[PDB]
């Protein structure tokens, strides 16, 4: 085509090719071709086949995902996926044995599994059935139950709630085997006096009265749900009698009251790292327990603990980080805050409290990638100062003055940001490079430091992108009051800067959300800004993360401030730059972007003429405990209940008599309820003003059905070509 | 005058390691050997003194502390032994000639089995500005474990946690004490500490 | 000066209306600056029955008052909350005429739901918890008489939802005797009637919404079961327990699902019971006489009458209700004749055959008055137009001798008559609504003379005479041999030669008659005297008052032929040469927004936009009494097929081509949200692009002072937009 | 010496499930049965008075049941009524006596749950099911509705409704029940027919 336009959008035109693969070993990984499961060998490129598709279609199921054993012995297949919240999610599964080259037809794992596993080695299976935890010594045997108290919606062993999926946990998990499979650590959540959200599900036209789901979900400040953390020895176990599980207490100090388990890490087969956070996220403790051979429990002692806490704000970015230790077992590396406010990599001692820090400056580590038994792996935006960049870095841990760069310099210019995924004893590294090109995707072995070869170059995308009109991206940044703050700019093909464009600004502005970065994508903001000639700007104000607890802990205690106001000034630092029509700037989010595109539109500072809110925050006490709770405390007069009462939507809907305003959302939405957005527009009809509204049928956060996909971007379009009185 | 009667140790349930009874006797002569035929002796250690003088001599005050202890954790009372046991619930004193008996109970003896065994993982303190500082309390020898007022008779599961504040007098801060579980043997399994003084009666 | 948009949601130019209560055969009530007030009919002459100084002095809001037949006492309502259409609880507090005193002993409970007097004296019988009980005297202790009263499973002296909504039009289900010697009531079980589920957000406060549970009978589900009793409430033994006595239906109704449609007492030992199956194809009036020894109620064969259609459903909506002589031997039924017109047939108790004493192309709309040698009856004669009612009067002795009362009185003002008669039919009121301003003039039907005029709006008059009201134009166009009925609201200064754009006003439900002669003052008079837009109504097929072969031409078939004459109406409005072919628009509420989604989804490119509020979209979502009255079970052996036939969803591809806008409140327990959800589902699985609007917490009414007046300022954004209107 | 043990033992027939003795030659004795209860009513018909105590014992038919006094206006000749039209109805072709007495204490007679007779037993047939046509009984046969609850109805009104096969006539048979509450004593009806012959007694 000649421009971008929605349609190659929508519609899936000019698609990115990725390149992933499964390190099987310290120097072979798997990769699927042609629905054929390839095994690579890393120094020399040369492959063969590990599995046929003639193998993938004598089943009468469509295979969604595998998972082979750590033994290269049986492969596991799933099948009957149906999809239940963000990471959670029920399906089937057949044991194909690979030597026999047969499926398992003896003793099979139960319909509607939540979750499964194999041990770090062999081919050991625990999985979670019906909120309980079984364990299969081998595959053709029939499994054993461990837990026996589970309960649907009210007591989970081994799958966490919904609180602990979405905010703490990020995965539907709670089981973790021991490096050789001895032990498997769970937990187990009771969700009894945890309230439950009842909203309405419509389903196929065929159903005559609609159903009511039920979700335990502890709204800002209910009922939290308590954990427990229990212990089994897999290797005692007995056929004829019941499993005996030893549940780990946590330190007495967070005891105190409430608390969560935000960190499970095994050390060794006898000492496993627990990390948990009291409900007033300002204080963790890292707890070393180890294990007692003559009674059979796992001591945690004081003299091995560690406290991490924070005095200007919350431990972590979205909780505090896990610990990485060495093969002795008796020493950790993890990334904290510095004494400037930066989070940097500090050298712990399980016996010692202090930690001596081995990076600094004003950058963050993003994350730690790799510890061996001489250097460290980490992922950081240090390079050219821009916090939107991550490159791969490489410290020596006996100089650690030593320090080098491992993905800065390879393409300047067409790779600013990084990941990386390492083999196993990290002899090799996969790169993949993000943006600000097209994405790049090599090999590297890890001895010398040198490139094997290209696995993905995206070549086909190119030539295909050669025809077409594409927008530039400009990342800059400004100084208001004498701090950086980053923003970036989608200008269209052939910009010139004697023109006013109309301006779009896209907004999330969540606590260290980051917009500004060097990342290809090609989104709706691509259309909008190659066909219809529209300037899309993203603007990191206070609380965006990667810069420093200053800038991050800005809005803590106080949600709805500062992210808002500078939401208002980047836009009016946009227009006196030269190339913004002042009379068309406007601004849409979802979730928190759509929380404060609203605050923004009930600010009536004039700037902005239209706005959309896709499935918006109106009220913090709507959501969930762990998220508000970690920024705002406790709603109650003795804590922050006043801030949570000046930071409401409805409270400015006299001034959204202004604007023209879009107020979308799903009816069944879990994360941000319909409830949200139902008092959004019942305060606006109490105040007179009038806007555009549009529910989705049995949809959830992300409009993310093929069908209302497209329906919902067609519908922002023809807002925004109105707003902005742009040719249909 | 009389003769020292040791029926309490013998009839009902009998209390748990924490939460120990104490009987001390004067005024009175004791007939030591026949307790001991009334139980199945497994240890007999005795430190001050020796395993038969204890059972003659007119003392000024003759003390036996008793209580169910299992046998699995027998290890864990001796002199000089870390661990739980002698931290938040029962420490032997070496100030006098003492001995220490862990013996077994048959049925026909009539002491009934408690519920299950019982003992302290935690008895902590937190105090501290934000909550911060946690100090462990230890017993001294012979004393009871500040956390014994959470659960006398037993604890309902294993790792039971329970809370309790410290008012201003009684130094400040928040009182920490987890307990511990153990299943119920098929005999019940006692402890025996039996102490002596002097000055002629 | 054009009537805005703000006279109409600010309630600018308000009708004046004139309601009072015959307390007599020659009194009357009228409340008059918050005074009770005595008025003398023959006369006019008036008395302060309650002041002023009387009320706002018991420290709550008044709602209403029930002056006991006896003037003795007076029920004072307060605390009233409001609950479906027809049903609501509040607050009683008894005030006693002669002592002039507040009745504190024994008081009436709170979140009482229903309560009476008796047709005689100061006897009171109210429902509370779903019980009911008897209290003789204001200052006594009332007397339970059910103790099976639980919520939302059994309904003693109310009824349940479906009940209230389509049978029974109200909440109440107490019957006293004609002078109170029992108490007819009935009994409802929805133990086995499915629940529907929806939302209720409430107030900010409110963390955790509230899931509201209403038992709701769809099409094809669970009905309640119906039993009725009777209580003998002048042998009630103060010591003893209350004993009712149930009489059985006929064995007619039996066989199957039965529905009770009216308690009428003839005397008190004669009671009359209509029941009607759930085919709502047969119905049965039981005359049922007491036992005095025996003590029951009994129903027998030859004092039955059956009733049914061979082309629809009985009656309108329900079989008519009997009016029976003084004498209790015989009574006037409104049923239908040979040609499918309904008219009064004279029935006998005993005689299974009736004769009727009114005949002809026209209806009789309902009875009104029955004295021993006249009756009073309501009808559409005049002019052959059927939306127009007046009073008629004929004698029992002489058929032929018939007497409009109120056919020539101000012809040109007066159209649409009702009429509200006071004891023994002594002197009626007039309350005329259209087409001229409302007029309420005072009679007496001895000569049948207008002894005074009550209300005439004077002050409406003077205010609409510096204003460019509207006209209204009632027409009809002959169709394939038959004369259907339509009317206009014409902008002012109204040019046929000029085009202008056409708006639809539809409703087009069973026996519906969007075209009649009644003054309104509405949306449709801000579009047309401000916007200049042409708003017109059509009733075809399924509009009643035309006859039977007019209004079951869609039975079994709905979304069949109402659908399609709104199509065609908008066609031959085009052929009149003032209409703009391409700016054609259709908007209705409930079956109104079922015809139109109907028809925007039918794919004929004679409409642009369309508006739907609250609409039906499948028959099977709503509830079965109203449904099934039309369309039959939802079974392969029934009508299933025509059930999916005529859904919304299946015309979801043509909507490619409209401007649709869709409305609905998430309270709705009427036409529930989930009737909107499924055709925003298939519009946008069939990739269509429309505007959509939810009200929260709002009814099937959106009659909120703010939801109200921000639903008709989106509907004209809309239509506007619509129609290039600046 | 034919006694008549079943009608004084067990719980009584209600009057729609009216029991039956029928005796041929056996000769039979009176007021010993007489003598068993208190006459409220003993109205002879049909030939014989009191004389009906001799006779040539030939053919001594009796129907029992549970009959309220306070129906006793329904059970005389000519009575109109739901006793008469679908409960029983006496047959005045040969000599009959109707007997209604109350019972003494425990005589072996047991007490219904309460009394119960059908006050609806019609036939809904023809198209549509709109003709309603009354079924009622013949002198000394049953009612077609007493397949319906013979035991008794648990509600005054309960309705019971069947399919009428083909060679039951088609339609609907509907059968209403009316029930009645238990008197103190109970009450009791008998009717005594009995037929000559030509041959001998
Ligand atoms: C899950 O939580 C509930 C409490 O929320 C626990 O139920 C309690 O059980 C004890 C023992 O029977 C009772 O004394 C309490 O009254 C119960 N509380 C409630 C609210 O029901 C339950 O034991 C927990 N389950 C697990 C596995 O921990
Ligand atoms: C964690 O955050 C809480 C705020 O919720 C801090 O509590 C405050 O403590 C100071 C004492 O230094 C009091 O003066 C404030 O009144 C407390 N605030 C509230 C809302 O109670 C707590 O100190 C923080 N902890 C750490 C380790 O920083
Ligand atoms: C109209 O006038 C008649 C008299 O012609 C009134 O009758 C009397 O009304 C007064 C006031 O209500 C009562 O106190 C008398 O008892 C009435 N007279 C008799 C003989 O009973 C009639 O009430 C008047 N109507 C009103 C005032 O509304
Ligand atoms: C309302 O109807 C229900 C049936 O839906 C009645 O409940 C039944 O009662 C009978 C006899 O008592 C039982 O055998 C059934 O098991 C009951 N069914 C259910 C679902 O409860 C109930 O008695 C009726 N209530 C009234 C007042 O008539
Ligand atoms: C009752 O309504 C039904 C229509 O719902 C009519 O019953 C039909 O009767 C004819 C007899 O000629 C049958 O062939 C049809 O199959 C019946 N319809 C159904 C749906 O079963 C009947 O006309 C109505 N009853 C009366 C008295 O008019
Ligand atoms: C199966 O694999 C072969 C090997 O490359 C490939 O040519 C073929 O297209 C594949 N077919 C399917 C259905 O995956
Ligand atoms: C899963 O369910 C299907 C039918 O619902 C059944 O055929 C199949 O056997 C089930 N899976 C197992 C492992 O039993
Ligand atoms: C009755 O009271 C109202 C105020 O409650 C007052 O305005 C009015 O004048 C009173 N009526 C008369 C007739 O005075």
């Amino acid at each position: 085509r000649r421009t971008y336009t929605l349609t190659d959008y929508l519609k899936n035109t000019f698609r990115v090719k990725f390149y992933s693969l499964r390190w099987v070993s310290d120097h072979e990984y798997l990769y699927k071709q042609e629905n054929n499961i390839l095994l690579f060998n890393a120094e020399y490129g040369n492959s063969s086949i590990f599995l046929e598709n003639s193998t993938f279609d004598e089943f009468g199921h469509s295979i969604n995902d595998y998972s082979v054993s750590p033994d290269g012995q049986f492969i596991l297949f799933e099948y009957n996926y149906v999809k239940k919240w963000r990471h959670s999610y029920t399906a089937s599964y057949d044991i194909y044995d690979l030597h026999k080259r047969q499926l398992i037809t003896e003793e099979r794992i139960p319909n509607n599994t939540q979750w499964i596993t194999w041990s770090p080695v062999g081919h050991k299976l625990a999985y979670v059935w019906h909120n309980d935890i079984y364990i299969k010594k081998e595959p053709n045997l029939q499994s054993q139950r461990i837990t026996w108290t589970g309960k649907e919606d009210v007591i989970y062993n081994g799958i966490t709630d919904w609180v602990y999926e979405e905010e703490v946990f990020s995965a539907y998990s709670a089981l973790w085997w021991s490096p050789n499979g001895t032990f498997l650590a769970y937990a187990q959540f009771n969700d009894t006096e945890v309230p439950l959200i009842e909203y309405s599900f419509y389903s196929d036209e065929s159903l005559q009265y609609p159903k009511t789901m039920q979700v335990p979900y502890p709204k800002a400040g209910a009922a939290n749900p308590t954990v427990k953390l229990f212990v089994v020895n897999t290797d005692s176990l007995n056929s004829t009698a019941n499993a005996t599980s030893v549940q780990v207490v946590p330190p007495a100090s967070v005891l105190i009251g409430d608390h969560y388990l935000c960190d499970v890490t095994w050390v060794n087969e006898e000492r496993i790292s627990l990390q948990w956070l009291r409900r007033i996220q300002n204080y963790s403790v890292l707890a070393i327990c180890d294990y007692d051979k003559p009674t059979g429990r796992w001591a945690s002692h004081v003299r091995q603990q560690h406290i991490e806490s924070s005095t200007t704000g919350w431990v972590g970015r979205f909780k505090p980080s896990e610990p990485h230790f060495t093969s002795d077992g008796n020493s950790f590396y993890k990334i904290i805050s510095n004494k400037e406010g930066y989070k940097h990599i500090c050298h712990f001692q399980v016996d010692r409290e202090n930690c001596t820090f081995i990076t600094k400056g004003v950058w963050e580590v993003i994350g730690i990638e790799a510890l061996t038994s001489d250097d460290l792996y980490y992922i950081s935006n240090e390079y050219k100062g821009m916090p939107g960049g991550r490159n791969l870095y490489k410290i020596q841990l006996n100089d650690h003055t030593k320090v080098t760069c491992l993905s800065c310099e390879l393409n300047t210019e067409r790779c600013q940001y990084y990941s990386v995924s390492f083999s196993k004893e990290a002899k090799y590294y996969q790169l993949r490079c993000s943006g600000p090109g097209l994405p790049l995707y090599t090999l590297h072995s890890s001895s010398n430091d040198k490139e094997l070869r290209v696995l993905e170059d995206n070549s086909a995308l190119d030539k295909m992108l050669q025809d077409v009109q594409m927008p530039s991206k400009k990342l800059d940044f400004i100084i208001w009051n004498g701090i950086k703050l980053w923003y970036q700019m989608i200008l269209p093909p052939h910009f010139d800067k004697l023109k006013k464009y109309p301006l779009l600004i896209d907004v999330y502005a969540g606590p260290c959300s980051q917009k500004a970065d060097t990342v290809f994508r090609l989104n709706w903001a691509t259309y909008l800004a190659s066909t219809e000639k529209i300037i899309v700007a993203s603007f990191d104000g206070r609380g965006s993360g990667y810069q420093g607890d200053k800038i991050l802990h800005a809005i803590n205690r106080r949600l709805g401030t500062l992210e808002v106001e500078d939401q208002i000034e980047a836009a009016r630092q946009f227009t006196n730059m030269g190339f913004v029509d002042e009379k068309r700037i406007a601004i849409w989010g979802w979730s928190y972007g759509g929380y404060v595109t609203s605050m923004v539109l009930g600010a009536g500072s004039g700037v902005f003429k239209c706005g959309i809110a896709v499935a918006p925050v109106s009220r913090w006490e709507y959501y969930d405990s762990v998220y508000t709770e970690r920024y705002m405390g406790l709603p109650t007069p003795e804590d922050n209940l006043e801030h949570y009462r000046n930071s409401t939507v409805m409270s400015r809907a006299e001034n959204f008599k202004q604007v023209e305003y879009l107020l979308i959302h799903g009816t069944a939405d879990d994360n941000v309820h319909f409830q949200q957005s139902a008092q959004i527009s019942k305060a606006l009809v109490d105040a007179g003003v009038d806007f555009q509204a549009m529910w989705y049928t049995d949809e959830d956060h992300g409009i993310a059905s093929s069908t209302a996909h497209q329906h919902i971007y067609t519908h922002m379009s023809h807002f925004i070509k109105q707003c902005f009185s742009l040719p249909e | 005058d009389k003769e020292c009667d040791f029926t309490p140790m013998l009839v009902g349930v009998p209390p748990q390691v924490y939460n120990f009874k104490r009987l001390v006797f004067t005024n009175c002569n004791y007939n030591l050997t026949k307790l001991l035929s009334l139980f199945m002796v497994n240890e007999f250690s005795c430190n001050g003194i020796s395993p038969d003088a204890i059972a003659r001599g007119c003392y000024s005050s003759l003390t036996v502390d008793y209580f169910a202890y299992p046998l699995s954790m027998r290890s864990y009372i001796q002199p000089g032994s870390a661990g739980d046991i002698s931290l938040y619930n029962y420490k032997q004193s070496f100030a006098n000639p003492t001995c220490r008996v862990l013996a077994t109970a048959p049925a026909n003896l009539t002491l009934t089995k408690p519920s299950a065994y019982g003992y302290f993982q935690k008895c902590s303190r937190v105090s501290g500005e934000h909550n911060s500082v946690e100090t462990p309390l230890y017993i001294n020898p012979g004393e009871y474990s500040i956390c014994r007022s959470f659960s006398p008779y037993g604890f309902s599961e294993d790792g039971e946690v329970f809370r309790r504040q410290l008012t201003q007098y009684e130094g400040g801060g928040i009182l920490v004490g987890v307990g511990a579980k153990l299943a119920m043997t098929d005999k019940l399994e006692m402890g025996f500490i039996i102490s002596v003084q002097y000055g002629t009666d």
